[PDB]
């Protein structure tokens, strides 16, 4: 969407595939009702049809991957970082992916010297991780290298 | 001979820039100048087709140096300049819309294709080619400069004007191959479904995403060999064909055409094992090849590994007693070289097999004959095949246990000849012969997971920190050995006689240094002087310095690729399996998978696998409320500033 | 070995979704196609007994591929499919109801309890059992279902139909022994609230949570087999009683009722020790735990085990001088075979029990004779019950000290047979006897914090990376030593005797692996010039090569597993001090905690502790 780089592009990715329930590129307006079952809250079958017709630009009732990155445009969530930061980033991430690994923070320390064991490399982790999957966002380690 | 290469580009680039200055339309390109232009143009000498250093006109220029104002005066006057690529050895076929296709932005785009532009300039010239050279590899078509540049606004307006999707470069390769070779993987996935959005179902015969470059070798299959892991989780989502889903378990079911090992068509599993480029090896860590080659070794593959490392295991056995049993017979003259340099007391039988137990031994030898050209059999037509010495410079760098299994089956076959031929010495082929035979042993270890990657670390210890020790220990036993040669060479070497030859002083100098013997010491004659100041500091930077140095370069090392050797192990199952399953017969291996006949799928095989998927509501929070319309701890952040630091003072 | 149970699933998975395309109705029930069923439905071809490959009907593929509006065609058309559970042998009973409870929510949910469904089911399919080769298990019942797919509208919705709270399944876990064993910890503990706060019945009858499985566990005590540290604290908060508040300064007292292992049952601390997960042994180190274990072992565990290891030092003296003061005569036989080869100069004797030296040495047989009786009656006696060398043999498994110690009695008798019936030589199983009978001094070295975590480090560096490394030395030696022999066999055996038959090549050759001789070397005589180059490639993998990356793998494992060793050690803690509450008599030993009479809580002992919070 005009300024997006390759870290939201690589989270948007993975948000969009444990959205998405049969492995293509299609959101129905039933896949999006197995989810929002998932929270609890309850759908009213109208409530589905509103939220898929408010952004379907092409109008298909499927929501593609491009109308799905435009519309995350829309809910935008901020850019506000440092340029050597989203640069030291792309240095830690080898396999250009948007996320760090538990193999690829034993890398970096290990290029430190700094002697680390593989038990305190999975505690480094559950200090940056936010939302709970053992693998560290942009945006989780942005809030790590200058905040705590 | 090859360092002319890097002068002569910057030769030109040189030349380059001093043809621009010495032209008076030129260097009104390379500027804006719209003043000086209209001045120029109405004149008559003015060649407009005039060739720089590497044939560019005054659009190019206009082009590289992005003046738009400039670029509408030239277009006005002269036609034939959306024409004419260039000549030179380097940049050839690039016409002034590439240019303007790579700067990313241009409205030149938009007035050369109304110019009847010419796309299908092939950019074939010297630097447009990959390899290591040119900074950057586009492609040839000004479609496949679009691409990878990301542009989404350029593509759309390519297509529209006459565009080709499909034509292929002169590596063969198409548009949907150099997508995948970009270092930007991300965004090479969303230009990935763009371009084939326009390929509006051509009857072209398996659409573009199948068709193989000259290699012979499909965008799929590209991914996989360069290294691309986020290709590799983009391209198998068309594959993938997902059955059910009971609440938090899912079961997927994977398409095993071009994954699993097919017939004499090569597999995407040989392609990986016989390739560099070390982020090959990452494609094993995915999830329907994961569980393929895991499906494949503890069904067929250890239990055929284990069956062979016992038939080898009794083979040795079998040759090592044909060696312990080898005839030998008295000494026949009477000790004819001198006293004090001759202890032997047998020798070799010319040709003596005539006794009960000698036939036994005649069972055990030709095992071990026969068994040698069987070796010779199924590996020497790889070297009778792919080069003798010359052009095969791909196994002996590849793997090591190739060439000692080609040399256990040489000496045996030295053995052969000199006892058939009646030679003296065989305790030498046979010396070879039984370390070599054991230390193949080494070999069928990489099964067992305990000491499997122990022989990993012997490997790269070998070619690794021990010759990175053994040039400056064979340096210091060539000066110290001299050393106490000379001082012992005007003394009587009867109560010390460590060093009476220089072949000798080599040898007792080599074990001082490892301390495998004691050391030279009579306490009954008084020594020479300066062996008590030598030798102590051969002491010193032997066995106190540069002994426990070594120590510390493999102990070094051994937490450093620690996790390296776990994954340099787990690639030798798939070295193994993959060996294992094409010698063999299909008699007894069978495909793995579940076939697609009585299931109604079709002819492909299939593999499923079930996952328990996951939680996390807090994630799916973020994303669905925006669809949402109308201590260890103090050990663990200590480390986060240590490396805080560390990255943004540097 | 191939998974033939991998196999039978995947031909199942496979055949199921072929049985729905050959189907009109069923294809129909995995889409919508409300089109489509009202045709079908109509003309009576119906067969709404239609019977797939999993045993499902068109009520279980419109609940499974959720499809709510073919589920209200099903249900209004034939209603009696609700009645319905499926007959396969991987999913037998499972009905309409499990299905779409595992689906998070669904107004079926309220559509099924409408017409009728069983709250009360049975998925006692063989896909539902707890395995190594299931993904989950949510138990048999319907509010065991909902309840661990973390689902408050549900549960609420089905106690209100009539649910059974207290209802066990097959290997009697209850609704709250599942929750714990569910890997989602958290979200377990927000369930635990809301199941035991729907009982408040007077039939309680050990209630809710004092009910045990079929092993006998309890909801408490299986958070302590299993590991479930998280759930473990929340269930400390119905245990403890705050006595007092003064400042900064509180004062609890636990309840020692369910982990303090009174006389005669398996409790708590008796659990986490014979269990072999590592996620078990972090309920050490809580709050009423890590002083129960400490309280025990300051006051009556390191005393006990003191006097206890000075008893076993003084025995195997004893034992030490009636080996070094044996009877021993000398040789009456002429040596005669070849004194080229032979130094013997002594003999055993028949009966040597007449000095009176040998009379108190015939003491001294006879404590260490009977000293071996003790050790197989205390200890063989529970290899017999317990398990047949594997189940009280897990320290056959790890923990190698009780096999040493059989060992040593073992072969004490052997010697007191081969002197009694006088046999060939009794230094055979006294040489094993000494070396096993020492290094059991070793087992008390566990309760010395110095002593302790170093002789885990012996254990874990035996069994693992000089055990990986002897499978490539012997590779090794054997290749080298049938090397070094055939080159000095044509060779004189008298000067450099190190290799003269093949016995003795593969003991210098193991010896100069090591560098405990020195080397081949017997200059005045040439050696010949083929043993020079293969012994250098032997005195690199040797000495060099492999010696030294023996020295980086111990040194590379020696801080890796340093936490881990650690509280390794603490654990030997408890494996020590519970295993002398029950051999030694009651008589001593006071038991730990203050009584509940004498001061009035009731009959239940306690543990009181203070702590500073600020
Ligand atoms: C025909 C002629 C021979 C006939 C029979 C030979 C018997 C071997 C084949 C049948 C058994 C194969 C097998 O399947 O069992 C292999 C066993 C170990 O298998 P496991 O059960 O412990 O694996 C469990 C791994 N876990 C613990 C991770 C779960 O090992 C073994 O007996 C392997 C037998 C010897 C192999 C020699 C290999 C060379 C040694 C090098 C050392 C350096
Ligand atoms: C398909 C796979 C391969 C199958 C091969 C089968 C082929 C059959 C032959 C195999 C080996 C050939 C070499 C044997 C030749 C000499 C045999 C021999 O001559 O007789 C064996 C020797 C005695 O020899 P002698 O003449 O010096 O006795 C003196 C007797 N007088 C005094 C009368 C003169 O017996 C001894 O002493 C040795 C003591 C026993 C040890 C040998 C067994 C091997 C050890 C371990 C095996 C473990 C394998 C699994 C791990
Ligand atoms: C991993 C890297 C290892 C590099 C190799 C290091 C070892 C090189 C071994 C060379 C010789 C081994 C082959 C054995 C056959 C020839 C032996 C030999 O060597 O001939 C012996 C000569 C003379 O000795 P004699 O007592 O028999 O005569 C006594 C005469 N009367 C009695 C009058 C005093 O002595 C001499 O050659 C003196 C000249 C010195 C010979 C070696 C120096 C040349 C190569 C150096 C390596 C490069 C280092 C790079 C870093
Ligand atoms: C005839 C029956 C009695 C025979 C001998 C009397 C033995 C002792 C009598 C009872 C006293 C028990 C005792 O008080 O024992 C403790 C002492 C040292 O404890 P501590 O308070 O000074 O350490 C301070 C560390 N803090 C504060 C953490 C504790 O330990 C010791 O001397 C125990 C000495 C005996 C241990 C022999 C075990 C053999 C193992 C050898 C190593 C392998
Ligand atoms: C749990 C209950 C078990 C205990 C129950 C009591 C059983 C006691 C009865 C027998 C014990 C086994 C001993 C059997 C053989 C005794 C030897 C003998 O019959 O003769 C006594 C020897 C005399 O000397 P001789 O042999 O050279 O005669 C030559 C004369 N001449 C020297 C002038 C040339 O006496 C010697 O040698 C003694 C050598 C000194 C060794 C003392 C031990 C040192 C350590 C003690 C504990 C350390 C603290 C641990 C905490
Ligand atoms: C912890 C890891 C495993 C460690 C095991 C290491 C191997 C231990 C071997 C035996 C156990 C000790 C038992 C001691 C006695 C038997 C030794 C033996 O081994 O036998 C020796 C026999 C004896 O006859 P002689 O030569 O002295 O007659 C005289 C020669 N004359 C007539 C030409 C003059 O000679 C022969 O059998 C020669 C046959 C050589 C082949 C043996 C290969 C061993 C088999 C499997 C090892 C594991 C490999 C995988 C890892
Ligand atoms: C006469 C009787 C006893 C039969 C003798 C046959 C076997 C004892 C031999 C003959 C063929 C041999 C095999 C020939 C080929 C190979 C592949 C070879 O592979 C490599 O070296 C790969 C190394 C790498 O990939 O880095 C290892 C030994 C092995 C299994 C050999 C194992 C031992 C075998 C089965
Ligand atoms: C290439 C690998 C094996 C390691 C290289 C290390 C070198 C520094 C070592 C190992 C091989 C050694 C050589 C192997 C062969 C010989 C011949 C041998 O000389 C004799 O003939 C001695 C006479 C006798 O043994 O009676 C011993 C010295 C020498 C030069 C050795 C000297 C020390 C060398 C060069
Ligand atoms: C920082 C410094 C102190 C380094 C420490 C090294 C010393 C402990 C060593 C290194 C050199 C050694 C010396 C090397 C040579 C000799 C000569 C040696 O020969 C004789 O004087 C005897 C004459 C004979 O052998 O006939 C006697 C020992 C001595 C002094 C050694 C004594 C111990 C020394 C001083
Ligand atoms: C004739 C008189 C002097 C006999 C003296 C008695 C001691 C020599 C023996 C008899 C029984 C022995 C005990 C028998 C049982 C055990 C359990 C044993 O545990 C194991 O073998 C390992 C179990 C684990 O892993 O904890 C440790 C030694 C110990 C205390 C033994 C210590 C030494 C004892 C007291
Ligand atoms: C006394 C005579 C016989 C021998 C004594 C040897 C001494 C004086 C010589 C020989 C070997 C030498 C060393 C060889 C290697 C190095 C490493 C290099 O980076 C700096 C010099 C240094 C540190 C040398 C210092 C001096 C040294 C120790
Ligand atoms: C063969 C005869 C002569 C000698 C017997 C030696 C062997 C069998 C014995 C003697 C020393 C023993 C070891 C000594 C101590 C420990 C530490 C413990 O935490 C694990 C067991 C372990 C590692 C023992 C295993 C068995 C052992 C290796
Ligand atoms: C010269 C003759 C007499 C004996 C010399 C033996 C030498 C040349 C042979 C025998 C044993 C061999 C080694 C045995 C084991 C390994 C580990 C393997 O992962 C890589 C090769 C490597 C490192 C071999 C290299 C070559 C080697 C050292
Ligand atoms: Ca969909
Ligand atoms: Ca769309
Ligand atoms: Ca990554
Ligand atoms: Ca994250
Ligand atoms: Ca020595």
């Amino acid at each position: 969407a005009d300024q997006l780089t390759e870290e939201q592009i690589a989270e948007f990715k993975e948000a969009f595939s444990l959205f998405d329930k049969d492995g293509d590129g299609t959101i129905t307006t039933k896949e999006l009702g197995t989810v929002m079952r998932s929270l609890g809250q309850n759908p009213t079958e109208a409530e589905l049809q509103d939220m898929i017709n408010e952004v379907d630009a092409d109008g298909n009732g499927t929501i593609d991957f491009p109308e799905f990155l435009t519309m995350m445009a829309r809910k935008m969530k901020d850019t506000d970082s440092e340029e050597e930061i989203r640069e030291a980033f792309r240095v830690f991430d080898k396999d250009g992916n948007g996320y760090i690994s538990a193999a690829e923070l034993r890398h970096v320390m290990t290029n430190l010297g700094e002697k680390l064991t593989d038990e305190e490399v999975d505690e480094m982790i559950r200090e940056a991780d936010i939302d709970g999957d053992g693998q560290v966002n942009y945006e989780e380690f942005v809030q790590m290298m200058t905040a705590k | 001979r090859r360092e002319s290469w890097a002068q002569s580009r910057d030769e030109q680039n040189l030349l380059q820039q001093k043809r621009i200055w010495e032209s008076p339309l030129l260097l009104a390109a390379k500027d804006n100048d719209v003043q000086a232009l209209n001045k120029l143009l109405k004149y008559e000498d003015c060649k407009v087709h005039q060739r720089g250093a590497m044939g560019e006109t005054a659009l190019h220029i206009a082009a590289l140096y992005d003046n738009l104002e400039a670029a509408m005066v030239l277009m006005e006057a002269a036609p034939e300049l959306v024409f004419e690529p260039m000549t030179s050895e380097l940049y050839e076929g690039q016409t002034a819309l590439h240019i303007a296709v790579v700067n990313q932005n241009m409205n030149l785009v938009r007035a050369l294709l109304a110019r009847r532009a010419s796309v299908s300039a092939r950019a074939t010239g010297t630097a447009f080619r990959r390899s290591p050279r040119n900074l950057i590899y586009f492609g040839e078509h000004p479609l496949s400069f679009a691409a990878c540049v990301n542009s989404e606004e350029i593509v759309r307006l390519l297509i529209e004007h006459g565009a080709d999707i499909r034509a292929q470069d002169s590596l063969g390769n198409t548009v949907l191959h150099i997508l995948i070779l970009q270092p930007n993987k991300t965004f090479a996935c969303q230009m990935y479904n763009l371009l084939l959005s326009y390929d509006r179902h051509g009857d072209h015969l398996q659409p573009l995403d199948l068709v193989p470059n000259h290699q012979g070798l499909t965008p799929f299959k590209l991914a996989g060999v360069e290294g691309n892991t986020v290709m590799f989780q983009h391209l198998m989502q068309k594959r993938k064909h997902t059955q059910w889903t009971y609440g938090p378990l899912t079961s997927t079911l994977y398409d095993l055409t071009e994954i699993d090992s097919s017939g004499d068509e090569q597999s995407l599993l040989e392609l990986i094992i016989t390739t560099k480029k070390r982020e090959a090896r990452q494609i094993l860590d995915q999830t329907p090849v994961k569980e393929l080659v895991s499906l494949k070794w503890k069904r067929y593959g250890r239990p055929y590994f284990c069956m062979l490392g016992a038939i080898y295991l009794l083979y040795i056995i079998c040759f090592t007693m044909c060696c312990i049993y080898r005839p030998l017979k008295p000494r026949t003259n009477n000790r004819t070289s001198p006293r004090d340099n001759t202890l032997l007391q047998q020798k070799l039988l010319q040709e003596a097999y005539v006794t009960p137990k000698d036939d036994i031994r005649l069972v055990g030898e030709l095992v071990t004959v026969i068994g040698a050209i069987i070796i010779l059999l199924v590996e020497v037509p790889d070297i009778f095949r792919m080069g003798v010495t010359r052009f095969f410079g791909q196994t002996i760098l590849g793997g090591p246990f190739h060439v000692l299994i080609i040399t256990y089956a040489f000496m045996v076959l030295v053995t052969m000849v000199m006892r058939l031929i009646s030679a003296s010495g065989e305790v030498v082929p046979m010396s070879f012969a039984l370390v070599l035979g054991w230390c193949n042993v080494m070999y069928f270890a990489r099964g067992f997971q305990m000491l499997g990657p122990f022989t990993i670390m012997i490997q790269k210890m070998i070619f690794g920190d021990l010759m990175r020790f053994c040039w400056l220990m064979a340096v210091v036993i060539l000066g110290f050995a001299s050393a106490f040669y000379i001082i012992f060479q005007t003394e009587d070497p009867e109560e010390l006689g460590h060093f009476y030859d220089y072949p000798m002083a080599l040898f007792s100098t080599f074990e001082l240094f490892l301390t495998i013997i004691d050391g030279p010491a009579n306490y009954n004659v008084d020594l020479p002087f300066m062996y008590s100041i030598t030798y102590a500091a051969f002491a010193i930077i032997a066995t106190l310095l540069m002994l426990n140095l070594l120590i510390a370069m493999m102990g070094d090392t051994h937490w450093r690729v620690a996790h390296e050797r776990d994954e340099l192990w787990r690639a030798q199952i798939v070295a193994t399996t993959v060996m294992l399953e094409r010698k063999l017969p299909r008699c007894l291996w069978p495909r793995s998978g579940i076939c697609g006949r009585e299931y109604g799928l079709g002819d492909r095989w299939f593999l499923r696998v079930e996952d328990r998927q996951d939680l996390n509501r807090q994630r799916i929070q973020r994303y669905a409320q925006a669809f949402h319309t109308r201590r260890s701890t103090s050990r663990s952040s200590a480390n986060w500033e240590r490396l805080r630091q560390g990255t943004l003072r540097r």
